[PDB]
């Protein structure tokens, strides 16, 4: 809530200056784009606190239905009694011109601040071009302030609408992101030295995430631990110098094991799927590239190369069958056939080889020449 | 079609019924209270790790949101009985809101969020004497203002079959406001915790935490269920080792789950209740001397006939042979005390079967029996002296003689010494017989004639084949296997073969006469690669003209045709031969 | 000052609100040939139903308002009871019957049972109206209108349009150009045609004069001084060719007039702080900020692993061409450069580059069309990406050397 | 299919005796299956021949007291909504919920928890067919047949019929299985299912518009008028699954992808539309002529 800026002064100052007094005219409706690390919320909600425009704020991640998204907005906005039912849309802009008529907001510019709009855009095809025109739908000085993590090109209807004006809120800079990602607030130590552990952090580490909420968790973890010998030995370079053979051990390892015990005949049957997926390109007849994946194969060629693979007294109970459905719902094998009948459909391999060579190893069995050599 | 019509108890048939199912009523009901007990204290371990790190992570909120992914194991037949414990015991010791999610009951989010609520509230109304998303949270806010604010827990059950679209959502939602409701979600991971990376994205992955929990690996769970169920001297009604070989042969090689096996006991039970007269008296032994003495005398005729007995009277002399042969007044006297030996030769039997195990256990690379279970087989397939496999064990027992085998003659020694007055009299008071032996294990050719006394005293006396060896041994004995394990677990793709191949039932048939159908299948697949209809219906033809000249040619092709029809219906319906679309015909040989 | 809230206050509501100005250029003869089958449709019985296209952003509403506006002007309030629809809000058709009669006062008469045929419903709507008369029907963006599941509201309109002979004009508003291709045979054979509007812009050198004519400071006085004072302005700034420049590059982009609009209206923005007669650098830069590459500013902000993955792609199409790709080929490919270059800062091991995935997938660059290592789509330029990997601030050289070999 | 059916028992099945003393075999092992089903138990009962006759002499000498709820599955109208209905009224004797399949799902559940011995016990002949099965249509079945109260017999006909239950939904409810053999043929199935020698007429497509939202009667109507309005072009391989999501989405008929996929596989449950995959992998969807396909939404408006 403290810090409305930190040097990202003038998106700020084109949105707030764009805004305006209260008693005249905005913007239909502003869409602002950015990547997720860029404060596109931390930006727009410690500026609208500041000047308290009377907003209603939403994520559409909450609302889930249409019914909810604006039943909230409703509800939220009458504050500034029941819940005001909105089953329709039109329902919303009948009931929206009765709420904005209070002396609190009969004339300021009440913002619909709509967070995260990549979920809206599966909601329906109605709801977006007619969120984009409601300062002239309902006529009762309006904005609705759009952000979102997507760009707008895919974001248009395909027919067309009132196009926002679109905002980039920038991603931050290098030298920036030494600043802002906790230049302020270091505790105990001068915030040159905090300044000096994530200057010397942030420098390695600025090509695997430049996003500012994990490095801040990763920052507020690797300092304290480089913080301690400082106050325990005790001159930055030495500890730079001891500081990275930690972190490269905590960039890597920032998944107990991969063996599961199986039912033995469930043990051969993904056996048999992988061996009819991997390299099947009908050369069942000599035994008895790899980087596109898992071909599909129907199932009385797993049931074929199931009997080859096992020693012999197996019998097709309805326990074998039974099982080899159930290996589908634990998503060790697939039906891509999504509905070609309850028959055999092609059943492809969705295991990892590593995997596999365990499950074959802790059964009597090398596969790997076996497998696709 | 589906017409219902409206209408507008201890029936089960000799072995007289009423005393019959009562003996079947408290056998059973008592054998499924004591496995739901021996369920619920061997997870005490496991789940009072998890009471601790709960309790942790809820205390210390004063971002973040604690998951705890347990790894349950490949059944998913027992998987309720587990989240009945965790329930029962997440309830008493932390909160009374816990509430668990099925995954099958909600595909998307309006019905995730309208039974979790829905659950809630029933939950909520009970201790503390709705399609809504925030209203939950008043819920929370109302409901608990005090006592710590306690922390409502889900249980999803399934994470596996869950998609992926509607738990993301639920994670963000409940992950963006947990400053009131503060929640700690549970998922039962089925496979390993390798999924929870997969199912989840890595923003969403980012936003939790995660504990890991172990569970009880399986084999080791039905060891104890196995070995306290079946294996003591307590419960009435044992079991052939055959019927149990077919019953933990299909735990172990396609199921791996209990509750398949405590049907497969509960099948057994019954259809040794219905099978034969004698079952009636499978009790203990006071309840057995009941009426024993009062009996109808065809029943006795029967205890007298049956094959075991009559090997006993094969063994014994005239001048008993003469009254105990049809009188009943004796031929009680003589089986009370057979009945006294069958329940002798149990309890005699387990306790040094159970030394046996804890001394053969010990051994490296073990190459009697792995464990618990399969030292009742051995010991009973072959003869056990007469196999090699306990000549492999008594070759290994000699120069193992060091203070390994003297310290675990100790330590198994110690575990039947708590079973030293466990079995509490012996049956020749082999405790203190063989203790008598054994309490010179504190003061290296001692151990070596002791184990020679100790194990020629053991298992020569009693530790042999329990139908031979004891007469009135049906009674406590169930044994039909291919008999039952048609009935628990058939192969319709074997039946469909044999009886397709082969329709030879009793006249003539086996390798022309009683078919349609398998004329059908098997004129089909006398062509073996494909097919195309005509030729088919000529050579059809062809067989059956000769099954009518074998006993007007264009009536007898309509009604062969007509009848070829009807089996050619049947050949697409039961699985063989699927239609082969938009040509002029053929069938496709669709199973080999 | 008075005048830099006065003229921003009454610029402001004319520029970004679409207010009714008064002015109106481009489109007298289609509004001449509006106003008099307005007139005789409106003063007398008859009932004949125009039909409005055109482009989104020009036209339409200000046109249908404007002539209402001055047929209102004359009396005999004339009895026309203007019913307005949005194509956007009455989706279904029983949502549509209860917005008539919410437009039309009918609550006075309870009305409440549903009528099974629904041409009763609307002649009774009709009915209770015409014994109480004149109704005029603007039915805006007709393109969602036209998807209803049975076609009434469509299609009772035109049947009582000529049929009850109560006075009507059914004016649809529309967007896309085949109103009469995609409305369904019955009722395109039955009363569509009524005479088609046609709907485009004009020339250029006529269009700087629409950017006078809009931005001037109007007849309206906030003070008459300012008014001439920064009319006058904008006319110097009118004159200037670089203002020209940027005009002529807005023009061949956008002949739309409501892209002037927010091109103006960020200058606009700009001016009351400082300067209130403001430069064609100003309007430059308020052209400026208004984005030509929507997608530079999403790849430019990217880290360097997302960048040599995402060449790592454009090279995918650049051997073995034209595939879906999944993960592991992508992987090769990254290997195969890496182990080309001689330094091991960058081989990253196989689980962070899944991360860049995951984190690339939520910016739909890549597409999905089985669950990790599967048939992922690209739907992108070449040339965005080779201008954006010289514009990147810290550019490494081995990505640059990646980008330079492809 | 008639004048074929003529001539059908004619003269001379090829033996009697045995197939009156193989079914007779069976009329013993009636009553262990009253007392195995008493308690808690499930037969499902497979064969070569026809054993729905042996079910329906089991229920008129066993089942004159009690409910049975026969289901037939041969026959192409019947799907677990007429189960619910028809259990739901003639069954508990009053009608139930109706807003959705697990709303009456689980009200049908709540009535029998509290109601001690009503005793109801449905038996389904052909459980596994071209219409009964599914992953929503058998474990409602399943979840149905779990509790203490509900004891279904079936018959599966089919050579992969066990593969429609994996482990879970097999212990819903506790099956054994039995071997039948009768060999006589299914007379029902081969009669009310199609014959070859003699397409979808009009009553089945009625009776799934009668059985389904209208909203999916609207959704039908956009996929036939595509297919209509394209029928004789040769290049016209079908609409993607993507392209009929945007224009079934600008006429606001239904509103997420999910939805719109689970109406799409129980509409390919009854084939009336075909998944094909082009040489993108994508699969477009063509059903199976063109003059019935005018005939339904000619009528059904005007
Ligand atoms: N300039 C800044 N100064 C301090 N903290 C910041 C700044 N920018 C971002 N943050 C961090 O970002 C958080 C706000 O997240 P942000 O505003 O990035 O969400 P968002 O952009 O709406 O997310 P998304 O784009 O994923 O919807 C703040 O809680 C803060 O931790
Ligand atoms: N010939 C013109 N005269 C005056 N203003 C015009 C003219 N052409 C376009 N405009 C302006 O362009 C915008 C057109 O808005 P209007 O809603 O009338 O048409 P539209 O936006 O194409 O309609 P829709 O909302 O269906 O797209 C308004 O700002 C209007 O002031």
């Amino acid at each position: 809530l403290e810090n409305v800026v930190l040097c990202r002064e003038s998106q700020v100052s084109i949105l707030q200056s764009l805004f305006g007094e209260r008693h005249h005219f905005s913007f239909p409706s502003i869409f602002i784009y950015g990547h997720t690390a860029s404060g596109k919320t931390y930006v727009t909600q410690t500026l609208l606190k500041t000047l308290e425009l009377p907003h209603v704020f939403v994520n559409c991640v909450e609302c889930f239905t249409l019914r909810l998204l604006l039943e909230q907005i409703l509800n939220k906005l009458n504050h500034l009694s029941t819940e005001i039912t909105c089953e329709t849309f039109n329902d919303f802009v009948r009931l929206f011109k009765q709420v904005t008529t209070a002396e609190n907001l009969k004339d300021q510019t009440v913002y619909i601040v709509l967070d995260k709009a990549e979920y809206l855009r599966d909601m329906e095809a109605n709801l977006l071009p007619g969120f984009l025109r409601l300062q002239e739908l309902a006529d009762r000085n309006v904005t609705v302030l759009f952000l979102s993590e997507i760009v707008w090109e895919k974001f248009r209807p395909n027919t067309g609408c009132f196009e926002p004006f679109v905002l980039y809120f920038p991603d931050y800079s290098i030298g920036n992101l030494q600043k802002i990602l906790s230049h302020d607030h270091p505790p105990e130590y001068s915030a040159d030295f905090y300044a000096a552990y994530i200057n010397i952090l942030l420098g390695v580490f600025y090509t695997v995430c430049r996003d500012l909420k994990e490095l801040r968790h990763l920052a507020v973890l690797n300092f304290p631990k480089y913080c301690e010998p400082v106050v325990k030995g005790e001159d930055t370079r030495k500890l730079w110098r001891n500081i990275e053979p930690h972190l490269k051990k905590a960039m890597q390892t920032v998944s107990a094991h991969t063996h599961v015990e199986l039912p033995y005949y469930s043990k051969f049957i993904l056996i048999a799927a992988y061996l009819a997926s991997y390299n099947p390109a009908r050369t069942d007849k000599r035994f008895f590239n790899h980087l596109l994946g898992p071909k599909p194969f129907p199932l009385d060629r797993l049931l074929a190369i199931l009997y080859s693979i096992v020693d012999s007294r197996v019998a097709p109970t309805a326990n074998i069958f039974s099982q080899i459905t159930s290996l589908v719902t634990l998503q060790l094998l697939t039906l891509v056939g999504h509905d070609d009948q309850l028959d055999g459909p092609k059943y492809k391999c969705t295991v990892s080889l590593d995997f596999i060579r365990a499950i074959a190893r802790t059964v009597n069995f090398d596969i790997i020449k076996y497998l696709y050599d | 079609g589906c017409f219902v019509f409206k209408p507008n108890e201890d029936y089960f048939n000799p072995e007289d019924s009423k005393l019959r199912f009562e003996t079947y009523q408290l056998i059973w009901q008592q054998m499924k209270s004591e496995n739901e007990r021996l369920q619920e204290e061997l997870n005490k371990n496991l789940f009072d790790n998890l009471i601790e790190f709960l309790q942790k992570s809820h205390s210390g909120f004063q971002r973040e949101i604690p998951t705890a992914a347990l790894v349950l194991g490949v059944n998913v037949t027992d998987h309720d009985l587990t989240f009945g414990s965790l329930t029962e015991a997440l309830q008493n010791n932390v909160t009374p809101y816990v509430v668990s999610l099925q995954a099958k009951d909600c595909p998307d989010m309006k019905h995730f969020l309208q039974k979790l609520i829905s659950q809630l509230m029933d939950c909520c109304v009970d201790i503390k004497s709705q399609k809504t998303d925030p209203k939950m949270l008043s819920k929370k806010r109302t409901t608990s203002s005090q006592w710590q604010s306690p922390p409502v827990v889900v249980i999803l059950k399934d994470m596996e079959s869950f998609a992926t679209k509607v738990l993301q959502d639920f994670i963000i939602i409940s992950s963006q406001h947990l400053h009131e409701f503060p929640l700690i979600l549970i998922f039962g991971i089925a496979t390993s915790p390798i999924i929870i990376h997969r199912l989840l994205p890595h923003a969403v992955s980012s936003l939790l935490c995660i504990e890991l929990f172990q569970s009880l690996s399986c084999k080791e769970h039905l060891t104890t269920v196995l070995d306290k169920l079946l294996l003591t001297t307590q419960f009435p009604f044992k079991i052939n080792e055959k019927v149990l070989q077919v019953l933990t042969n299909i735990f172990l090689y396609h199921d791996f789950s209990v509750q398949n096996f405590i049907k497969g006991l509960q099948l057994s039970l019954l259809e040794h209740f219905y099978s034969q007269p004698l079952s009636v008296l499978c009790c203990n032994l006071p309840e057995a001397k009941r009426r024993i003495n009062f009996l109808s005398n065809n029943q006795c005729e029967n205890i007298r006939r049956l094959p075991s007995f009559r090997r006993y009277v094969e063994k014994q002399a005239s001048e008993k042979q003469v009254a105990l042969l049809t009188n009943e007044r004796y031929l009680k006297e003589e089986t009370q005390l057979l009945l006294e030996n069958l329940h002798v030769y149990h309890m005699n039997y387990f306790l040094v079967l159970r030394c046996l195990h804890k001394f053969t256990s010990s051994l490296p690379k073990y190459p009697l029996g792995r464990q618990i279970r399969e030292l009742y087989c051995t010991c009973l397939e072959k003869n056990i002296w007469d196999s090699e496999e306990y000549a492999s064990v008594l070759q290994l027992l000699r120069m193992l003689a060091k203070d390994e085998l003297m310290t675990i003659l100790e330590k198994c020694f110690k575990v039947f010494k708590s079973y030293c007055e466990n079995h509490l009299g012996s049956t020749a008071k082999r405790i203190e017989e063989f203790l008598a032996q054994f309490q010179s294990l504190d003061e290296k050719f001692e151990v070596l004639r002791e184990n020679v006394v100790n194990f020629i005293d053991c298992l020569v006396r009693e530790y042999l084949l329990p139908p031979e060896t004891q007469p009135l041994h049906e009674v406590v004995y169930f044994s039909a296997a291919h008999a039952l394990r048609e009935h628990l677990n058939a192969a319709p793709r074997i039946a469909l073969h044999t009886a397709l191949n082969n329709p030879y039932y009793y006249l003539k048939n086996e390798a022309n006469i009683a078919p349609d159908i398998c004329i059908a299948y098997k004129l089909h697949l006398e062509c073996s690669r494909l097919i195309n209809l005509v030729d088919w219906s000529e050579a059809f033809a062809t067989v059956v003209t000769a099954a009518e000249k074998m006993d007007t040619s264009e009536e007898m092709n309509e009604i062969i045709h007509a009848r070829f029809i009807r089996a050619v219906s049947e050949l697409e319906l039961l699985g063989f031969i699927k239609p082969t679309k938009q040509k002029t015909d053929h069938v496709a040989r669709l199973t080999w | 000052t008075e005048c830099l809230s006065q003229v921003q206050r009454i610029l402001r509501e004319r520029f970004c609100r679409q207010s009714p100005h008064s002015n109106l250029f481009g489109v007298q003869v289609q509004y001449k040939h509006l106003s008099e089958l307005l007139k005789r449709t409106a003063l007398h019985g008859e009932s004949n139903s125009v039909l409005i296209i055109g482009p989104r952003g020009s036209g339409k509403t200000m046109l249908i308002n404007h002539a209402l506006k001055e047929l209102m002007e004359i009396e005999e309030s004339e009895n026309v009871l203007q019913v307005h629809l949005n194509g956007l809000l009455q989706i279904n058709d029983k949502i549509a019957l209860k917005e008539i009669t919410r437009q039309l006062n009918l609550e006075n008469v309870v009305g409440d049972k549903v009528f099974g045929s629904f041409a009763e419903n609307l002649s009774f709507l009709l009915e209770a109206l015409k014994k109480g008369c004149p109704v005029i029907f603007i039915l805006d963006e007709f393109d969602l209108f036209a998807h209803h599941k049975n076609q009434t509201l469509l299609y009772n309109l035109f049947d009582i349009s000529q049929s009850a002979q109560t006075p009507i004009a059914v004016i649809g508003l529309t967007c896309r150009l085949d109103i009469l291709e995609l409305l369904e045979k019955r009722v395109k054979s039955r009363f569509s045609h009524r005479q088609i509007h046609l709907m485009n812009s004009f020339g250029f050198p006529q269009y700087v004069k629409i950017f006078k004519e809009q931005l001037s400071l109007p007849a309206e006085f906030p003070d008459k001084v300012f008014a001439e004072k920064w009319n006058e302005n904008v006319q110097y700034l009118s004159e200037d060719r670089s203002v020209q420049e940027v005009l002529q590059k807005h023009f061949n982009i956008s002949k739309n007039l409501r892209s002037l609009h927010m091109l103006l209206m960020l200058a606009l923005n700009r001016v009351t702080a400082s300067h209130p007669f403001m430069t064609a650098v100003d309007l430059m830069e308020a052209s400026q900020l208004c984005s030509m590459d929507s997608k530079a500013n999403i790849v430019h902000g990217l880290s360097v692993l997302e960048i040599c993955l995402i060449i790592a792609m454009k090279h995918l199409n650049d051997i073995y061409e034209e595939e879906p790709f999944n993960f592991q080929m992508v992987y090769n490919e990254f290997q195969k450069f890496v182990q080309r270059k001689a330094h091991s800062v960058y081989n990253f091991e196989k689980p962070v580059v899944m991360k860049a995935f995951e984190h690339l997938q939520q910016l739909e660059l890549i597409k999905p069309m089985e669950r990790e290592y599967q048939l992922m789509k690209l739907l992108l330029d070449n040339t965005q990406i080779m201008n954006a990997l010289q514009k990147y601030p810290n550019c490494p050289t081995d990505v640059r050397q990646w980008a330079t070999s492809s | 299919q008639q004048t074929l059916r003529n001539l059908l028992s004619k003269v001379s099945p090829s033996f009697s005796a045995e197939l009156k003393q193989l079914n007779q075999q069976y009329e013993k092992l009636f009553h262990k299956w009253m007392l195995q089903l008493h308690l808690g138990f499930n037969i499902v009962l497979y064969g070569l021949g026809s054993k729905r006759d042996l079910l329906e002499r089991f229920r008129t000498t066993m089942l004159q007291d009690s409910i049975h709820v026969v289901i037939n599955g041969f026959f192409p109208g019947i799907s677990v909504k007429s189960v619910l209905n028809s259990i739901t009224e003639e069954v508990l004797d009053h009608m139930g919920t109706f807003r959705s399949i697990l709303d009456q799902l689980d009200w049908i559940v709540n009535k029998f928890k509290e109601d001690s011995s009503l005793e109801l016990f449905l038996l389904i002949h052909n459980l596994d067919s071209q219409m009964l099965r599914g992953e929503k249509s058998q474990q409602i079945i399943g979840q149905l047949s779990s509790l203490h109260n509900i004891y279904l017999i079936a018959s599966i006909d089919h050579l992969n019929a066990p593969l429609m239950w994996d482990h879970a939904k097999q212990s819903l409810f506790n099956w054994l299985w039995y071997e039948t053999t009768t060999y006589s043929p299914y007379t029902e199935e081969t009669s009310y299912e199609n014959s070859l020698l003699v397409s979808l007429p009009l009553s089945s497509l009625t009776h799934v518009l009668r059985s389904l939202t209208p909203n999916a009667r609207g959704i039908f109507r956009l996929l036939i008028k595509y297919q209509l309005d394209n029928q004789d072009n040769p290049s016209y391989i079908g609409l993607s699954f993507q392209d009929f999501y945007q224009q079934c989405r600008e006429a606001f008929l239904v509103n997420s992808d999910l939805t719109l996929r689970a109406q799409l596989t129980e509409f390919r449950d009854h084939k009336l539309i075909r998944t094909k995959k082009g040489t993108d992998g994508v699969e477009y969807l063509l059903i199976p002529d063109n003059g019935t396909l005018t005939d339904f939404l000619e009528k059904e408006e005007e």
